[PDB]
């Protein structure tokens, strides 16, 4: 990779196969929306 | 039921004639077994 000599690991199948314990590679992440909700524009040519 | 389950003693130990070869989680498929 790049210029360096790296591995190239995925431990999945020699370890935590058939055991009962989650792959910790497998992560979470949390996303927000929001959204505007009954707005009405006002005084302006904004309505065309 | 499970009059099989009594036909021969369930963990009797004679000797391994093959090796299931795949050591999996078993749980799951509770169902493919008499």
């Amino acid at each position: 990779v790049g210029d360096k000599l790296v591995f190239l690991e995925a431990l999945e199948r020699r370890v935590y196969q058939a055991t009962r314990v989650a792959y910790p590679l497998i992560g979470n992440i949390d996303i927000t929306f929001i959204m505007p909700m009954g707005v009405f524009q006002a005084n302006s040519m904004d309505r065309y | 039921s499970d009059r099989i389950a009594g036909l021969f003693n369930i963990p009797a130990g004679i000797i391994p004639t093959g090796n299931v070869l795949s050591t999996i989680e078993v749980c799951a498929h509770r169902c493919i077994f008499d």
